[PDB]
RNA sequence: CUCAACGAGAGACUCGGUGAAAUUAUAGUACCUGUGAAGAUGCAGGUUACCCGCGACAGGACGGAAAGACCCCGUGGAGC
RNA sequence: UGUUCUUCGAACAGUGGUAGGAGAGCGUUCUAAGGGCUGUGAAGCCAGACCGGAAGGACUGGUGGAGCGCUUAGAAGUGAG
RNA sequence: GUGACCGAUAGUGAACCAGUACCGUGAGGGAAAGGUGAAAAGCACCCCGGAAGGGGAGUGAAAGAGAUCCUGAAACCGUGUGCCUACAAGUAGUCAGAGCCCGUUAACGGGUGAUGGCGUGCCUUUUGUAGAAUGAACCGGCGAGUUACGAUCUCGUGCAA
């Protein structure tokens, strides 16, 4: 009886820009606009999230004393595989898969999320490809 | 008188077996699995009939707060404005399908907005 | 019984040390050799009521017949030859066409030897009626004598 | 289009649509009519005070029935408890014409 | 003793 | 359309099932030399039931067997012949004698 | 070396799935035919480029 | 053995013919950390993983084979 | 299902359940009563999207080629994971 | 001569060359195995094939009735077809659910189902089992509260100190 959209999804594309925001705040509702949070046709089972892009992925930031304590771990099937590195050398190197952990973590686990996780596009600041998409930007809700 | 008794289990065993049609494998073949599969397709069915009254419930609360943030109040800030603007029992999936008629839930938006200041 | 079937006391395998079921017996009940621990076993289905019950049931039955009109009585029932065609044609005369009885008091052989190639037709004594028989009938032709008899015996 | 409660849950209907509503009698064959219609729609006006006058929703009977039959079987995973039963749940199909403001 | 002897 | 069934010979089907998946579907003129060439001994007897479909298309409806294709070419099952192999400490493990029934169909392409 | 559980049919077809042999190299024969596995004698006609050498 | 390296034959490998057995609740049958009848392929959270085979190893499936032989109980038995 | 009123019936209350107790029923074989289907096709088998609160029951189409069902009772070699 | 006795896993072990085959030195133990059609009228003749076995043609009411031969289920093995499957970690179901393919005992239709949510088989024994505690490879048949004589209680019937 109530609506449930399926191929009629009309998804638009994004700019959000991080240069004063954290890993973190703006994970989260990047996260919602990439499930379709924000829309009233949003149908569970169907992904009728719409398509973000990230600039200035080099320019986040977070507080406290996590640039030094905050730990990544990439542990492999081999004994002893455990390896890591900390926050300040994620941002330093490449923080694109730092904040697609980031959205990873706060993805719903499965095909959908999967899915949901093709539509992000992290890109050192900043210019992106995509110009030809024509992308509106997003400001954030705080 | 001796009773044999050779057809009224072979009816229910195909009873068994075609209420567990297009099952995986020897569950919709062999009768033993079939039946196992049957009670707890009856126990899902009672679980799920009652799960679905309220997952649908949520999906519409999901959408109503979507349409009531494109408006620029939360979900709670609309429900309690829809409960002092009147006593209005507007149930929540045909205000979910006021959105498929927009702008009638934007009416209503905007009487939950007169009289929460 | 599982004592009476032909087939040796030995157990086919020893208790322990294979990989089977015990089975003490060569034809133990679970086995194709049969079989039954109750079954069906030579017995008396008789019992007796009392005897008012009885007489209580054949006047009660006779009355109920009574009262539905299917008695029909013919005196002494007077039969000249051995013939089973005379009998049919009384019993056409009478408008019997179901199932009968005929009550006679002294037995008589003509009576007796007639009605009994009839399907529907018991003869019977006066003191050898029961309740079978008439609830089975429907239909009695009883004569004076019969009456007068089992009117002092019952 | 017209906000009904008459089950008791909330429908949303059309003019010359068949739905589907819990068993009211209503004498089938008879006219019904809904009288605690909220949210008249066409001109959009708002409700509040809620049963309003002059909100009359008619509709025309065409069957009693019975829906799918379900055939609720619950039993606990061990200590021998089955429960079998059908369900045969009582309906009304109702043509909804002629809505009032 | 638990000697694993089976035969 | 002409058929011809083997009907009990000694053959295990599984074994004729390897020869007549790949024989299915082709035309006949290039289907005998399949099976000179191949040779998987329940060819001979697949040859058979091919030169006696084809032949029961000429002779009893007259198919003009140049034209002719492979239509159906299932597999089926006889009866087991059952046989008992002595192993050691007196096992007495079982031999299945398998048995297939070989059924060629051909018709028109 | 016991089977904890059995084979369904589904796996036991896909593990089938590459038992199967394929179709011989075979060609024309020149002489009569047909027809000739490659790098053969001919079994038909004896022969082989292109002289009846049996 | 330090300390193992070649060579010969049979099996193992490939092809043709024939062709079993123990076992088997169904099975689309990953890993880590916990939880749980206190030691998880199936549970929770996370991390990984295209589909189907062939040749090998044996860590797990508290693997299979024998209603534990040890210990205890039976108002069981047998031998001395 | 239980209580009250009893003006077709209505109102109110209750209805998770092991061991166990109580009650009401569905099926199988045979027999008694009548009545009735059958080669213009019985039992059985196979399929269906039908009906009943359940055990269960009907109706169609195919196979089959000779018995079966209904009723009110009564007995049991009375229902299988 | 009769069964509210059995009907081929039943009834004698044995409806059939049965105390037979087979096993054991011996005493002894001890099976499995019925059904063409009313009438063999048991497929003359042709073709493939060495034969077996088929396809025609005949007999027959039926040949899918053709020698373990009435009917012929399920496990099991196959051949086609409609819909889904090569980024997916699943007691295999259930609820929601688009697409595609069909039309029913026309009924809020049937089949398949991308994807989401929930969800650790059945039984036994236990304080507690998804249990890494037990049992079952699967299917079909058989397989356990009966009967005789007494006693007690409830209900019913008959006659009532």
């Amino acid at each position: 009886t109530p609506m449930a959209n399926a191929s009629t999804i009309e998804r638009k594309w994004l700019v959000v820009d991080a240069a004063g925001k954290t890993l973190g705040r703006l994970s989260s509702e990047v996260a919602a606009i990439l499930r379709g949070k924000h829309k009233p046709t949003y149908t569970p089972h169907v992904d009728t999230g719409d398509h973000v892009i990230i600039i200035n992925a080099e320019k986040i930031e977070l507080t406290g004393k996590k640039l030094t304590d905050k730990i990544y771990y990439r542990h492999t099937q081999h004994p002893g595989g455990l390896k890591s590195r900390t926050a300040l050398e994620m941002r330093t190197n490449y923080p694109e898969k730092m904040l697609e952990l980031a959205i990873k973590g706060m993805l719903p686990k499965g095909s959908l999320g999967r899915q949901m996780f093709k539509k992000l596009n992290v890109y050192r600041g900043s210019e992106h490809p995509h110009e030809a998409q024509k992308p509106e930007v997003y400001e954030l809700r705080g | 008188p001796r009773v044999k008794g050779g057809t009224v289990t072979r009816k229910r065993r195909k009873k068994v077996l075609k209420l567990a049609k297009g099952y995986f494998g020897s569950k919709h073949t062999l009768y033993k699995v079939a039946n196992q599969q049957v009670m707890k397709s009856g126990n899902y069915a009672f679980r799920d009939r009652r799960q679905k009254k309220r997952d649908f419930r949520k999906l519409w609360i999901t959408r109503i707060n979507a349409a009531a943030r494109m408006n620029g109040l939360s979900y709670s800030r609309l429900m309690h404005g829809l409960k002092l603007s009147g006593i209005e029992v507007n149930r929540k999936m045909l205000a979910d399908l006021a959105v498929n008629d927009l702008t009638a839930f934007n009416q209503l938006a905007d009487a939950a907005k007169a009289q929460l200041n | 019984n599982r004592s009476e079937v032909r087939g040796g006391g030995r157990k086919p395998w020893r208790q322990k040390g294979t990989g089977r079921a015990r089975q003490g017996s060569i034809r133990s009940p679970q086995w194709r050799g049969g079989g039954v621990v109750f079954g069906p076993t030579p017995r008396s289905y008789s019992y007796k009521l009392p005897k008012k019950v009885r007489r209580l049931a054949i006047k009660s039955v006779l009355s109920s017949k009574v009262i539905d009109n299917n008695i029909i009585v013919l005196e002494d029932l007077t039969l000249d030859t051995a013939k089973t065609k005379e009998m049919a044609a009384i019993l056409k005369g009478l408008s019997v066409e179901k199932k009968a009885l005929i009550v006679t008091a002294d037995a008589n052989e003509a009576v007796a030897l007639s009605a009994r190639n009839i399907p529907g037709v018991t003869v019977v004594e006066a003191n050898g009626i029961n309740v079978l028989d008439v609830v089975n009938h429907e239909k009695l032709l009883i004569t004076k004598a019969a009456v007068e008899k089992v009117e002092e015996v019952l | 289009y017209a906000i009904i409660k008459t089950g008791g849950k909330q429908i949303k209907v059309e003019e010359g649509q068949t739905v589907y509503i819990e068993k009211l009698a209503a004498e089938a064959g008879e006219t019904v009519t809904f009288e605690d219609v909220l949210f008249v729609g066409g001109d959009n006006v708002k409700v509040g005070n809620p049963t309003v006058e002059g909100a009359t929703v008619t509709a025309k009977v065409e069957k009693q029935g019975r829906a799918k039959k379900i055939t609720v079987f619950r039993y606990k995973p061990k200590k021998n408890v089955h429960k079998k039963q059908g369900h045969r749940q009582p309906y009304t199909k109702v043509t909804i014409e002629k809505i009032n403001a | 003793a638990a000697a694993a002897a089976a035969a | 359309q002409a058929k011809a069934v083997a009907r009990t010979v000694r053959i295990a089907p599984r074994k004729a099932r390897l020869v007549m998946d790949l024989i299915r579907g082709k035309q006949v003129g290039e289907a005998v030399s399949i099976l000179n060439l191949t040779p998987r001994a329940a060819s001979p007897i697949i040859e058979k039931v091919l030169k006696s479909a084809i032949a029961n298309a000429e002779h009893n409806y007259e198919m003009d067997a140049n034209n002719l294709v492979i239509s159906q070419a299932f597999v089926d099952e006889g009866p087991t012949l059952k046989r008992f192999r002595p192993r050691a400490m007196g096992r007495a493990s079982q031999i299945n004698k398998r048995t297939s029934h070989i059924t060629i169909v051909v018709s028109e392409k | 070396a016991v089977p904890f559980r059995r084979t369904s049919k589904m796996k036991k077809r896909l593990r089938r799935t590459h038992f199967k042999l394929n179709v011989p190299g075979m060609t024309e024969c020149p002489s009569c035919g047909e027809m000739k596995l490659s790098h053969r004698v001919c079994k038909a006609c004896g022969s082989y480029n292109g002289k009846d050498i049996n």
